[PDB]
């Protein structure tokens, strides 16, 4: 098959989490599968980014209510005309 | 942004002048093949006659019949005008000189050439008469039947390059052109190109006024020079004439704008001389031959040319296989 | 013998396409800054062109050859943030 | 902002301009005399465009192969050989059956002149 | 081809250092955002302890 | 690994390395000087580059942070090669990559300058340009006489320098 | 030039409504060709420039041509969208629109919860970070990898697909010949 | 996923409540296949793999072959009845 | 070896004349026989439920699927015998039972597409094979195009198969959108707990199942089975049923599903009481298939259902095949032949069949009582082994609905008997021409299997015990 083949013919974005889950599932028989629950979780949110979307909503809920906003090393946005300007 | 719009209106003024003068050229060489003069009535030596005809036909009464969709009948000229002209981007007049350098140029040139069938078929539904339909049926049937073998010859040529970029093919053709090994393919591609415009070797359905006429007229000769451009890049050398390195090491001493000017002149002079010999051969085959019945045409395409093309599909990867010569990306 | 009149509109077709190709080549070289175009660009060479625009400072293909890179080169590095893809 | 898209939008401007010039410029002035069920067709007419499409789908199925021709060397070559030959057999079906002919319904009436 | 793979680790070390710096910068940034409010920003959502570059930022 | 489409907007980061990791100075060569000296970077820095990628293989998934110490040394050794080649062969290294910025960075079109550069670097920096994986009974491509694939126009400075190296007996 | 995808989504909605309500059967088919073009716009927009020209070549240039070719030389009666005919349909159209729409939006989600399944389909707002890694040395684009995996790993699918193309040759012939 | 879902749903409901002619049913079938293509190719782009692109390039060919088969089926429907009804088959 | 036959056959059939078609079918008949006889020793590969995956986890070959392909070949040998052999040498049966030129082509392409479903491991193999067999049923329906009913049936079957193929494609890509995978080998007993694959896998099973004729969407298929001619409909009733059900029984993705249990109850209800007041024999005969597909939707809920399935499959196949062949044979004795494609329609037309060829009524009675499930016959052990799996696994209301459905379905099975054992005024005494030796031997073989096949139950259970466990 095309199990882990990416668009360039390499390995896809979640190949390594999947191969860790299959390394799990190779050395285990059933009745003993409840221990490779974390690897599968690591695979699934590799796919869909559910917990990162939850975490970033939790942090954006807090930065919306600050009058201060950001006291940090900030991030700049450039036009595509000006990647290496100065 | 001044740069690209000045470049594109330079390209547009060149190609939309050269489709007008192709008309003046076909009348004159059809005349001299028939031992008479061409037009000399309207220019100093007959030139700007296509201008005279366009000036008059933009003064001509447009008739929208009782039978007709009016909207369909006047925007089938434009959809055939626009896709007969859109395919002029990807042709190179030199290495990397196109109006858009995209890495899938043959896929684009092949997708636009399949969009050109509609303005035949669709405009049969204009003026719905029982004979105004099945003539369009025969037209579109021939049109699709020969763009099959057109696409086939394209994919046979890409077996040597393995890249859908177009100037990559021409840089690949520096060692040899592709007509010199595959000369039967030059014959097959020439006759498929003659069929795809429905030229009067391969015409049956010939055998409006004003804007729906001049749009179809311009689309016809833009298709002439566009399939001639396709022949020029993938079968003959695109902009390639000879080496011209020794001549430059005599003439020049370093890169200047006059040296790039001279090099572009040589490259597009080679490309234009291929294209001009090809358009002359289109008019030259128009002059000498009678036309086809529909059955001779369908028998010709599906029963004669296509099995031979299957044999070519089998033979060319096999010789690329026998000697371990597969083209790399 | 050879009709000159028959081959003059071919002569103007030839001259128009020749002058168009020459003018377009000089327009391309003026856009690049004195060098030829790149006619087939990889994903690798796309990434290499944006890296050299980052390194040279503003200019397209100036092509600096320096020993060790400047000070703002470690800080002008770009990531691309792409929209939700609704 | 490339020189690719000004073309895409500018070719219609060309057309819209010219058919404007005529519609804006020329005489309309029509009338009745200036203005102005279903037929049956042979099977090969509808057949050429119906059987056109399975050959077209093969020709664009070769298009992934001829871009990958180096990577599958000696192996994808034989898979493509088998693919092409499987479709050549359906083609020799088609030309052995004489499918795409429209054939003329009246002969010289070959049947001989016998008597009594 | 052999030229490009001679060049590969040289640019890979580059983009690795850029990834490390900008990710630790983003981590410290949202730590400086949610001071006060009790919330773990150092904690990975991945259950494995391997390091990962962040994604899915808020548009500016 | 995938490329950005559909309105990507670029953004950069006003920050610094932490104190834990020492300073490393960067490579300031662009693509034509990098592609020019690629084989000599690969000839000198083979075990360093291979230890870096072997690090990246050995501790899977940690990746970035657990391989920084050798990603330091691959950059420093390549910088050593590039200033080494500057201070010995600046004019013909420059001749080479100025040929290479025309002709789409194709190595196929700059043979007469790369012969000069290979001769200088081999006698003075004592590094040889080799293509591995090439068994004998197979000629290397940048050694062959009358190749099928010649460039469009040979650069003028390099054919002049090549002829003058012929008449000096340099090459 | 941010809202491009939203614009193609809206224009696709409008084009389908013009497909299903049209005077003339081929006015409806030209709206379908326009919907193919809107599709190819979306496919270039998302990053798949190869597929858009594959859609224009195969769907527009063969399937729509076959379809228009059918409508020309065959007779097809058509009623137009009377309001007497079709507002007897509208209450179930509305119920099935809302239900099938929400239900198609449902299965991208993993909750026990019904409307946490629904509103995670709208939790879209976060901008993916694109990183450069220098691990790939050659111009393997997408058509190359389709040609590698149709031909090595799924070669059997390509040969069963050849049998399907063979059937698409044999069948239309076998119907429409009337052997002698 | 939105564009493929809504073209599939609107295409489906235009197929279902078609009472006017037969070729609206054909083109609603083809636009359903388009919507399935849209959803799958978006998932292939988001997951960084070709396998959705593999199923999409195979279902392009299968959609073409079904159009050829079914339109020859309509032609044979039309052979014995030189009319196609508005209400349906 | 099907591929060889197709490749050889369309080459050979393009060059034959139409005078040779019947003999061509005879050739293919014998060909398939020697693929059964000379090549079935491959059962030795599948000892102790050894399973292979072929073409890179693309196809899956176990002994279940080996039995299914043996069954499909046996049925194709029977059907191709029905086309390739004359019933009688009249000028009547030549204008009735006549094969087209491209019929055996579409037969073998459909058998190919039906085998690549049961042998399938991934979803795109499943898809490509489903459309291969679907286009083949479209064209097998439409090949007798000089018929209003068959043309209308092919159009209806095209549109209703197109919808339910797009539903399968939607379910497959919907499965792909939550799991970067194509296998159900991906599932492996833990993912189903922590992932809601219920809506996906059930929508997949439903889109596969509505093509069989399960109950909310059953009427279009009953109309296709009544409108097709009598030789076509014995093939298009059987083959998608056994191919799609043999896929869905091998892949256990709807275990203890509430939706499949609702639709199985509804299928047993609407098939039993649906065909009660019906006067056409193919209608009557198609609601039997609706109920007997309900009995399979029951086994879809089951884990480890391979005995009950395979037994009831070859049961239903032999009984189905025989009851269509008996009413092929009864056409000689009816007083009224309409409708050249479908010469017997109304079930009252076989009314005096005991007084003309009483052993045809013995045949008929045997296969009808096996449809009911009478214990000396083979249909009883099929229903018995289905009950032994239904009750073992907790489906107690389903059991009583099964029993009531079988009791209600016995009425219109016995209505065939009630019509055929009756008085008729003008009975046959002396008929000059004979029914085909080759083809009446097949009906007698199919009866002797049904009556005396309970003998080998313990042999079959022991061979089952070794090759599947
Ligand atoms: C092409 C060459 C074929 C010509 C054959 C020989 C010429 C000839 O006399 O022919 C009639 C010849 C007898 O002629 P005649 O009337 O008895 O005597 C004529 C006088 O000699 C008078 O003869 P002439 O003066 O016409 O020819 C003299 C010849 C020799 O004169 C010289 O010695 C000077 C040569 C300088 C170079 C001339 C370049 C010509 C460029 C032509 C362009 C391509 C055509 O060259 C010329 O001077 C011709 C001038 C052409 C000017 C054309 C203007 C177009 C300008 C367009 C601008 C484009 C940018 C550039 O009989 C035959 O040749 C029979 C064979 C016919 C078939 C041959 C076909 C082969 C070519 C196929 C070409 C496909 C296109
Ligand atoms: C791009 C341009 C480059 C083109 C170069 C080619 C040049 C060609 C030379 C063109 C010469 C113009 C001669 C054109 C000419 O017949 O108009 C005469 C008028 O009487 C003039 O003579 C009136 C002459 C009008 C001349 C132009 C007036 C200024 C421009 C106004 C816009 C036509 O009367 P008409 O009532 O039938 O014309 C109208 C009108 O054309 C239509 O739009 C109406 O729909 C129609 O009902 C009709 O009533
Ligand atoms: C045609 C052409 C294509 C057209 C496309 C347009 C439409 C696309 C949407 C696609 C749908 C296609 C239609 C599919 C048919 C319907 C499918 C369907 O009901 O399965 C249900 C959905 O199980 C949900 O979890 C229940 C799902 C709930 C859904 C909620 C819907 C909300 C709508 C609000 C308005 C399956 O439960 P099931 O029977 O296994 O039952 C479960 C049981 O509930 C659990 O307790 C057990 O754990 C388990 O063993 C089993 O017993
Ligand atoms: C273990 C799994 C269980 C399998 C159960 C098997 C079922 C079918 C097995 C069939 C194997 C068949 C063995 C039978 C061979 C013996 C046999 O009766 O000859 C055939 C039937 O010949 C098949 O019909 C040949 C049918 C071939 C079907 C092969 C299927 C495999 C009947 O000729 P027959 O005498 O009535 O009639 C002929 C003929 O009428 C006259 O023209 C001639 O004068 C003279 O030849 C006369 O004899
Ligand atoms: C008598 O036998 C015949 C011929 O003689 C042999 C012909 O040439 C032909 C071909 C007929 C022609 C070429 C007449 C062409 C008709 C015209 C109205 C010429 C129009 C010119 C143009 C449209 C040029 C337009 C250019 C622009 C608008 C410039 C844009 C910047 C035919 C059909 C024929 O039957
Ligand atoms: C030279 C021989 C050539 C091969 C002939 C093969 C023909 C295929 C025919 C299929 C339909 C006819 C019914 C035949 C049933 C055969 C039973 C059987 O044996 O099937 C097995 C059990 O079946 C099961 O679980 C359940 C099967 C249920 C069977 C219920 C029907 C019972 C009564 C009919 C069968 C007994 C007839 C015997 C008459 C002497 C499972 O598969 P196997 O790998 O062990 O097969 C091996 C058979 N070999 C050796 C002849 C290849
Ligand atoms: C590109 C190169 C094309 C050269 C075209 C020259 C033709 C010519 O110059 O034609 C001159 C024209 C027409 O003159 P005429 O009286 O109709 O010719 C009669 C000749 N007899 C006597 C032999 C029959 O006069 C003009 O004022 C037109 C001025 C506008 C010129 C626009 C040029 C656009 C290009």
């Amino acid at each position: 098959t095309a199990a882990g083949i990416s668009l360039t013919g390499g390995r896809n974005r979640c190949f390594s989490e999947w191969q860790s889950f299959m390394h799990c599932t190779a050395k285990t028989d059933a009745k003993s599968r409840a221990q490779c629950l974390p690897n599968f979780e690591d695979y699934m949110e590799c796919l869909h980014h559910t917990k990162e979307k939850a975490r970033l909503r939790e942090i954006e809920s807090v930065l919306k209510q600050k009058k201060e906003g950001l006291e940090a090393p900030p991030v700049k946005v450039i036009p595509v005309k000006a990647i290496g300007l100065v | 942004m001044i740069i690209n719009i000045v470049e594109i209106l330079i390209f547009l003024v060149c190609v939309l002048f050269s489709v007008a003068y192709l008309t003046v050229a076909e009348r004159k060489t059809l005349a001299y093949m028939q031992r008479r003069l061409g037009p000399n009535f309207v220019g100093y030596y007959g030139l700007l006659q296509a201008f005279a005809d366009a000036v008059k036909l933009l003064l001509k009464e447009i008739v929208l019949p009782k039978e007709s969709n009016y909207i369909i009948l006047v925007i089938s000229p434009l959809i055939t005008l626009i896709t007969a002209l859109i395919g002029w981007v990807v042709i190179p007049l030199g290495p990397g000189i196109t109006l858009g350098e995209l890495n899938l140029g043959i896929l684009f040139s092949l997708a636009i050439g399949s969009l050109g069938v509609f303005g035949s078929l669709l405009s049969g539904w204009s003026s719905n008469s029982k004979y105004s339909l099945l003539g369009s049926i025969r037209s579109t049937a021939q049109l699709i039947s020969y763009e099959l073998i057109l696409t086939s010859i394209f994919i046979i040529i890409i077996m040597f390059v393995s890249s859908l970029n177009i100037t990559t093919i021409i840089e690949t053709q520096r060692v040899v052109w592709y007509c010199i090994p595959l000369l039967p393919l030059l014959l097959i591609f020439f006759i498929a190109s003659v069929a795809e415009t429905a030229r009067p070797p391969f015409d049956l359905t010939e055998s409006y006024s004003g804007s729906p006429f001049v749009f179809f007229f311009l689309a016809e000769y833009s298709n002439i020079i566009l399939i001639s451009a396709f022949n020029g890049y993938l079968l003959l050398g695109g902009y390639l004439s000879f080496n011209y390195s020794y001549l430059f090491n005599i003439l020049f001493n370093d890169y200047s704008y006059v040296s790039f000017l001279f090099e572009g002149l040589i490259n597009s002079s080679a490309y234009a001389i291929k294209l001009v010999f090809l358009m002359f051969s289109f008019i030259w085959v128009r002059a000498a031959f009678p036309r086809f019945t529909y059955d001779n045409l369908i028998n010709f395409c599906w029963i004669i040319l296509l099995p031979l093309l299957f044999g070519i599909f089998l033979i060319i990867p096999s010789t690329l296989y026998i000697f371990d010569s597969f083209p790399t990306l | 013998a050879i009709p000159f009149e028959a081959l003059l509109p071919y002569g103007i077709i030839f001259g128009l396409l020749t002058a168009g190709g020459g003018a377009m080549q000089v327009l391309h070289v003026y856009r690049n800054g004195g060098v030829r175009d790149r006619f087939a660009i990889d994903q690798w060479d796309s990434q290499m062109m944006e890296r050299d625009l980052r390194l040279n400072g503003g200019q397209g293909r100036k092509q600096v050859d320096q020993a060790t890179a400047p000070e703002a080169f470690k800080h002008n590095h770009v990531w691309k943030s792409e929209r939700p893809l609704i | 902002m490339n020189t690719f898209i000004i073309f895409i939008i500018l070719i219609p401007i060309v057309g819209f301009a010219l058919l404007a010039v005529n519609i804006l410029l020329a005489v309309y002035k029509p009338y009745n005399e200036k203005l102005g069920t279903r037929l049956a067709f042979n099977a090969a007419f509808i057949l050429v465009a119906i059987l056109f499409l399975p050959f077209d789908l093969e020709i664009s199925t070769l298009l992934p192969y001829v871009m990958s021709i180096y990577l599958v060397s000696n192996y994808g070559f034989t898979i493509v050989l088998l693919f092409l030959l499987i479709l050549i057999i359906g083609f020799v079906y088609e030309i052995n059956t004489n499918a795409l002919k429209i054939n003329k319904h009246n002969k010289p009436n070959t049947d001989s002149l016998i008597y009594k | 081809l052999w030229a490009r793979i001679y060049l590969m680790p040289l640019l890979q070390a580059e983009e690795d250092r850029q990834t490390v710096r900008r990710s630790i910068a983003q981590l410290e940034r949202e730590k400086e955002i949610m001071k006060g409010t009790g919330f773990d920003v150092d904690k990975s959502v991945y259950n494995d302890g391997k390091f990962h570059a962040p994604a899915l930022m808020i548009p500016p | 690994p995938r490329e950005a489409a559909a309105h990507w907007v670029p953004f950069e980061d006003k920050a610094n390395m932490p104190d834990n990791v020492p300073d490393v100075v960067e490579v300031g060569a662009t693509s034509a000087p990098l592609l020019s000296a690629s084989y000599f970077i690969g000839a000198k820095c083979k075990p360093y580059n291979d230890d870096f990628m072997l690090c990246r293989e050995e501790s899977q998934g940690s990746g970035a942070i657990d391989c920084l110490k050798e990603g330091r040394r691959v950059t420093r050794c390549a910088v050593s090669v590039i200033e080494d080649i500057n201070k010995s062969c600046l004019d013909e290294f420059r001749l080479h990559w100025q040929c290479l910025e025309q002709n789409n960075h194709q190595l196929s079109g700059c043979r007469k300058a790369e012969a000069l550069l290979n001769k200088c670097v081999f006698t003075k920096l004592n590094l040889e340009k080799k293509i591995p994986g090439l068994r004998p009974d197979e000629e290397p491509v940048f050694l062959k006489k009358d190749p099928w694939i010649k460039p469009a126009v040979d650069d003028f400075k390099s054919v002049r320098a090549y002829a003058e190296a012929k008449k000096n007996g340099t090459l | 030039t941010y809202y491009f995808i939203e614009i193609t989504i809206f224009l696709a909605i409008l084009c389908t409504i013009f497909i299903i309500s049209a005077k003339n059967p081929m006015v409806s088919i030209l709206y379908m060709i326009a919907l193919f073009v809107i599709a190819a716009m979306y496919l270039y927009l998302i990053g798949l420039g190869i597929f858009s020209l594959l859609y224009i070549m195969i769907y527009i240039g063969a399937i729509a041509v076959l379809f228009l070719f059918i409508i020309t030389l065959l007779d097809i009666n058509s009623t137009e969208l009377s309001v007497k005919s079709n507002i007897r349909d509208l209450p179930l159209v509305l119920i099935s629109l809302i239900v099938l729409t929400i239900s198609g939006l449902m299965i991208y989600s993993n909750d026990s919860i019904l409307i946490n399944k629904l509103l995670e389909a709208f939790g879209n707002d976060y901008n993916t970070i694109i990183t450069q890694d220098w691990f790939n040395i050659e111009n393997t684009t997408l058509l190359t990898t389709i040609g590698n995996v149709l031909l090595t790993n799924n070669a059997f699918i390509l040969l069963v697909l050849a049998i399907v193309l063979l059937l698409g040759i044999i069948g239309p012939i076998s119907i429409t010949m009337k052997h002698k | 996923m939105f564009i493929g879902t809504i073209i599939l749903v609107l295409s489906f409901l235009g197929f279902v409540f078609n009472r006017r002619n037969i070729i609206l049913a054909f083109i609603c079938l083809e636009t359903m296949l388009l919507g399935i293509n849209l959803i799958l190719l978006r998932n292939s782009v988001l997951f960084d793999d070709i396998s959705g692109s593999l199923f999409a390039i195979v279902i392009i060919i299968l959609a073409g072959v079904e159009s050829a088969i079914g339109l020859s089926l309509l032609v044979s429907y039309y052979r014995l009845r030189g009319v196609i009804n508005s209400y349906g088959i | 070896m099907l591929i060889l036959a197709i490749i050889s056959l369309i080459t050979f059939v393009s060059m034959s004349k139409l005078s040779d078609n019947r003999a061509i079918i005879r050739l293919i008949n014998i060909y398939l026989i020697l693929v059964l006889v000379l090549d079935s020793f491959l059962y030795l590969l599948f000892l102790n439920n050894q399973t292979y995956t072929v073409m890179g986890e693309l196809l899956i070959f176990n002994s279940f699927t080996f039995y299914i392909d043996m069954l499909i070949y046996f049925i194709m040998i029977v059907i191709s015998s029905l086309y390739g052999y004359n019933l009688y040498n009249n000028n009547l049966y030549k204008t009735l039972f006549e094969p087209k030129k491209e019929l055996i082509i579409l037969f073998l392409i459909n058998i190919l597409g039906a085998l690549l479903i049961v042998h399938s491991n991934d979803f795109i193999t499943l898809f490509v094979a489903i459309e291969l067999q679907s286009y083949s049923i479209y064209l097998i329906t439409a090949i007798y195009n000089s018929s209003y009913k068959a043309s209308k049936a092919s159009m209806l079957y095209f549109f209703m198969g197109g919808i339910l193929s797009i539903l399968i494609a939607y379910s497959i890509n919907t499965y792909y959108s939550v799991l970067n995978s194509y296998t159900l080998h991906s599932l492996d007993s833990l993912i189903i707990n922590t992932l809601d694959l219920n809506l996906i896998l059930i929508a997949l099973s439903l889109g596969l199942l509505f093509k069989i004729g399960i109950a909310p969407l059953h009427k279009w298929l009953i109309s296709i089975y009544e409108n097709t001619p009598i030789l076509i409909t014995i093939y298009i009733s059987l083959i998608p049923k056994i191919s799609i059900l043999s896929y869905l029984v091998l892949s256990n993705i709807s275990i203890n599903s509430l939706v499949i249990s609702i639709l199985a109850i509804l299928t047993l209800l609407v098939g039993s009481v649906g065909g009660l007041l019906q006067i056409k024999i193919k209608r009557l005969l198609a609601f039997s298939g609706l109920t007997n597909a309900g009995y399979m939707m029951l086994l879809l809920l089951l884990n480890n259902n391979e005995f009950s399935y395979l037994y009831y499959i070859t049961q239903y196949s032999i009984s189905h095949l025989a009851i269509f062949m008996i009413i092929i044979f009864s056409i000689y004795y009816i007083n009224y032949i309409n409708n050249q494609y479908n010469p017997i329609i109304y079930v009252n037309q076989l009314k005096g069949l005991i007084h003309d060829n009483a052993y045809l009524v013995l045949s008929m009675a045997i296969v009808v009582f096996s449809f009911i499930g009478i214990p000396p016959l083979l249909g009883f052990f099929g229903k018995l082994n289905i009950l032994m799996s239904i009750l073992n696994n907790g489906y107690y209301f389903i059991s009583i609905v099964l029993i009531v459905a079988s009791l209600i379905s016995a009425l219109y099975y016995l209505y065939l008997l009630n019509v055929s054992i009756q008085d008729k005024n003008n009975i046959l005494i002396n008929s000059n021409e004979t029914v085909s030796s080759v083809l009446s031997y097949i009906l007698s073989s199919l009866i002797i299997l049904i009556t005396f096949g309970f003998i080998y139950n313990s042999l079959i259970i022991d061979i089952f015990n070794v090759y599947f466990n």
